[PDB]
RNA sequence: AGAUGGUAAGGGCCCACGGUGGAUGCCUCGGCACCCGAGCCGAUGAAGGACGUGGCUACCUGCGAUAAGCCAGGGGGAGCC
RNA sequence: AACCUGGGGAACUGAAACAUCUCAGUACCCAGAGGAGAGGAAAGAGAAAUCGACUCCCUGAGUAGCGGCGAGCGAAAGGG
RNA sequence: GGGAAGCAGCGCCAGAGAGGGUGAAAGCCCCGUAGGCGAAAGGUGGGGGGAUAGGUGAGGGUACCCGAGUACCCCGUGGUUCGUGGAGCCAUGGGGGAAUCUGGGCGGACCACCGCCUAAGGCUAAGUACUCCGGGUGACCGAUAGCGCACCAGUACCGUGAGGGAAAGGUGAAAAGAACCCCGGGAGGGGAGUGAAAUAGAGCCUGAAACCGUGGGCUUACAAGCAGUCACGGCCCCAAGGGGUUGUGGCGUGCCUAUUGAAGCAUGAGCCGGCGACUCACGGUCGUGGGCGAGCUUAAGCCGUUGAGGCGGAGGCGUAGGGAAACCGAGUCCGAACAGGGCGCGUCCGCGGCCGUGGACCCGAAACCGGGCGA
RNA sequence: UGGGGCUAGGAGUGAAAAGCUAACCGAGCCCGGAGAUAGCUGGUUCUCCCCGAAAUGACUUUAGGGUCAGCCUCAGGCGC
RNA sequence: UGGAGCCUGGGAGUGAGGGCGCGAGCGAUAACGUCCGCGUCCGAGCGCGGGAACAACCGAGACCGCCAGCUAAGGCCCCC
RNA sequence: GGGAUGACCCCAGGCGGUAGGGGAGCGUUCCCGAUGCCGAUGAAGGCCGACCCGCGAGGGCGGCUGGAGGUAAGGGAAGUG
């Protein structure tokens, strides 16, 4: 192919918007024409009036942490058996991170939705619902951390 | 890359000054006094083409009246006559007949007072 | 460079799956003395409109 | 910027009843001496393009060329021992008179040494194939080792 | 009884040729940025200076009362002061 | 010339007033080191039947927390 | 052709067609480039070799030693994300004041369990920081730019002093820089002569605008105006059409800003030239051109290139939501409740609009604080 | 009255005016913090095409400044 | 079937109004005065015609060109 | 509406405009295109025109001046009017 018309197709539009002229965006620069449009304005998102935000609403979302910090406890990642539907043989955590799901987010909890499938599934937890559906052939390798 | 002014400014400037030849004093020298002058000159022209169409309306009518008043009647009357007489013609422009071939103007006046008396 | 989350919003308003902004009805931390059981009973959470688009913008990174 | 400028900070004149206009110091950008407003500063223009999109192109590049009928991959380099004369001759036997430009890709140092100085040759090892070079030339010539490491660069 | 022509002290518009002035373009022993390399000196008197130094010498440069330079080793080959 | 460690150490400003708070251990002053300086071989980290001097980069993370719970400030472990 | 390096005929080298120079535009004319060489002397130098100094076991018994105004407690403060807080740890001005491994400190008040570490003496390359100095590069500047300075600049010049701080580059390929004559005290000119060119003749390339002259055409001394425009008519210059000028007639309240409203007797501007104001980084959010898709994507670094690209999954977003939380999960929370009710069906790069943090469109105060300089 | 000395910036000196402290002192000059901040005043540069506002309400140490609503615009969807 | 309408989202400016008519308050059945309410025009149509001159009274919503024709308010003795 | 979609022919409407929103273009500097193309039989820049093409910003053409540089089609950055 030639060097003419590698031309970026259809929409590149590098045309930024310059306001120095008598056509388009004049004197004032396409916006402005007053005062406090001049080097800064207070926010908004959160600010202003000088009034009372809407920091008038309270934090009943209480229980918010004391000095030495958060507590390190075990955390559980879910995965609907509908997703297990693909791959076959024996499913084990870590074999799940080596794939779209789980990754390091620690203890596996299989649960939930979609038709089950006949195979052994190693986990730390299942929901009520999920464990039953695995009755039509399957596994309860559970507990672990041992 | 810097992109200094370069040649550009001069060229927008004398584009205009050519447009300004022969206005009085600083209005053909200064590349901004000239601009201000040219603005009004523009508007003046637009307004005045409009006006031309009117300035000759007056002329044609002023001398038709002179001419047909020379046969007895007046302009008001003469035009009404032609209207009824069915001659969608004259076209005030083309009543220069009053000056060239008054023989034939005379004829038209008869037709006119025909429908009028 | 790089935004900081508005700690006093995080501390008081959770944000839903749809993107709505949800918090606790104002007006009951010493109002009481005698108001209807109806009044103080009626404190679960709620929507806010237009003004949550602002709230949200401040919980940038965490979502 | 008006701070990187040499001058002192003093207030050039009073501000008030002087008759002149109001001014700061002379490092200000309305000052011909001055600092410069939104001027360039040293900066990095590079960005991480999707590695996938790099592969596609490299491949799409060689294809077009082969479609033209302009790709030719070879083996027999009789024009060897790093001498322009030799290659010159070999190239005419292959049908390369210097009427089109050539991306000559090979792992062979000595064949690379031989060309180079021809204006109609851009020489290059197999590791550094890249779509720019491919396109800016008219005809492409590969060693077989070179065509190998090109297949491994895809899949 | 009558009539539109006719003068330029000076002035205005246009055209031509000069004067002043130093824009434009082209030019670059200079600058700016990044990357590499290299990194202390001084009582055995530093860094920084003053005065002095040529047949003739204002300044710059180099030298220090042995003062545009003294000794030796290495490099180079026809011109130097 | 900067660059480094120690001893001292502001205010304008921000908080749409201001006093705690912020700018900031910044600007600046002083002493000392060197081609670098500082640090450095566990009276350590912190929850792992764990790691294994010190410095430096990427993550961790605007997270855990601190805060007239305001304006705002902001870690460490762990992994590369 | 003033001059060849252009154009034309016929050749040659290339591990060298980077670049610069020569009277214009040259691989092969000059200096270079690829490639390859070289130190008597001084610096540097485990990178590679050698030599010392120094250091390497096990049991069983005594219980002699293991860093003092110290640990430790109390009072007053600092460091840390920690602003008195449930306030630990690390440091310490004041008061009291130990023990030597059955010794002592730590794991966020404290007690008990279970563990981690040995305070009160010291040294220790490398990975990292910076750029006065030397070299290489540039979708960096090109004399109002770029350093304050391309030029004899921290100079002239200003200030008692600390300190402030400019302007100012260019004949020609070659000086061949105009002998000699003529007017003039000179300075200038006029001939002559050099040169391709001398309105290239020396603060000399090109030489734009304001501004000042001379010459020529049209035009004006009974008029009156934001200075122009429309229409006729006369004169002057190449031809049934144009250009220049303007006698008479028609019509007409400067530009900008600011404003309810300006020709306004409201702001700014003597005129010309050159300088002069919406940016960049990192987050964010819509939109959009692509890649791949239930997945998409790499950071620092490592290997190549010397204008080549590869590798590198720590990490990040997404695949499930509710709840302060314990937690449960296609549900979950308030509730005694198989009442009701609330929430609950993509990513990477490019491009463009807007937001946050940084002066963040550009010029401007009165002042505040620090270190110095002045009787 | 000549010559030689001493005292300084919240400091000196003052037969007392807030006088004097290097030609403007109700707190000197120089450099730095620094491009302080400035809800205020001024300025903002090529061309054509289509649409085209507001000067109201609520709260505001608010009143010539703001935040939400209202009125302008573009894109997608819906269709009397 | 309209530069109508409704829904979701990206970008604004405006938050100083003024005159006229009609309906009230304040004022003195004063003010180019001042407060609200309904409408209009200027603002942004100081573009054009009428009104001697003149943002908002009457006529009328200006893509360009023509030495053609009909009208509107207002006019037809001369200036015209 | 034709519909051989031809971006060309036919018909019918809209086109005053400040703050603003949206759409198209023109020009300045630099990079790829380039070991190329133009160039002393004259580059850039400068001075004139009543001529040609564009709605316009602009772009061609011709004449004089100038004496060594300039750089298409199609794209990319910004100290861009």
């Amino acid at each position: 192919d030639l060097r003419p018309n590698p031309g970026a197709n259809k929409r590149r539009k590098r045309v930024g918007r310059g306001p120095g002229s008598g056509h388009g965006k004049t004197a004032t620069r396409g916006h402005k024409g007053q005062k406090s449009r001049s080097g800064g304005l207070k926010d908004p998102r959160r600010f202003e009036g000088g009034r009372s935000t809407t920091l008038m609403r309270l934090p009943k979302r209480g229980m918010q942490g004391q000095v030495p910090g958060e507590i390190k406890r075990p955390r559980y990642q879910g995965v609907n058996l509908k997703d297990l539907a693909r791959f076959e043989g024996e499913v084990t955590p870590e074999l799940l991170v080596r794939a779209g799901l789980l990754k390091k987010g620690y203890r596996l909890k299989i649960l939930g939705e979609g038709e089950a499938k006949p195979l052994k599934v190693v986990a730390h937890a299942f929901s009520k619902s999920a464990l039953e559906k695995l009755k039509a052939a399957g596994g309860e390798p559970v507990l672990l951390e041992a | 890359p810097r992109a200094k002014t370069g040649v550009v400014r001069r060229r927008k400037h004398k584009k205009i000054l050519k447009l300004a030849k022969g206005y009085w004093g600083l209005r053909s020298k200064s590349a901004r006094k000239a601009r201000e002058t040219l603005f009004a000159a523009g508007n003046y022209a637009y307004a005045h083409r409009k006006r031309r169409k009117r300035d000759f309306r007056r002329l044609w009518i002023v001398r038709i009246n002179a001419a047909c008043r020379q046969h007895g009647l007046n302009y008001s009357t003469f035009i009404h006559g032609l209207k009824k007489a069915g001659i969608e013609v004259d076209r005030k422009n083309l009543a220069d007949l009053a000056v060239r071939e008054p023989q034939v103007f005379a004829e038209l006046v008869e037709r006119a007072k025909a429908a009028q008396g | 460079p790089k935004m900081k989350t508005h700690k006093g919003a995080k501390k008081r308003v959770k944000i839903t799956a749809s993107g709505k902004v949800v918090a606790m009805k104002t007006g009951k931390r010493h109002l009481n003395w005698q108001k209807s059981g109806k009044e103080i009973r009626q404190k679960g959470r709620k929507f806010v409109l237009a003004k949550p688009e602002a709230e949200r913008i401040k919980l940038l990174l965490p979502y | 910027t008006r701070g990187e400028v040499a001058y002192s900070g003093r207030k050039i004149w009073p501000q008030k009843h002087t008759g002149r206009a109001r001014h700061g110091d002379i490092g200000a950008p309305i000052f011909v001496g001055g600092g410069v407003v939104f001027g360039p500063k040293p900066r990095d223009y590079s960005y991480t393009l999707p590695k996938k999109v790099r592969k596609k192109g490299l491949a799409m590049a060689v294809a077009d060329r082969a479609r033209e009928g302009k790709l030719l991959l070879v083996e027999a380099f009789a024009g060897v021992n790093g001498k322009t004369k030799e290659f010159l001759a070999w190239a005419k036997e292959a049908g390369l008179d210097g009427s089109e430009s050539v991306l000559l890709v090979t792992g062979n140092e000595l064949v690379r040494r031989a060309a180079r100085n021809l204006p109609w040759v851009v020489t290059l090892a197999p590791e550094g194939l890249n779509v720019y070079d491919i396109v800016r030339t008219e005809r492409l010539v590969m060693d077989l080792d070179a065509w190998e490491v090109f297949q491994n660069r895809i899949g």
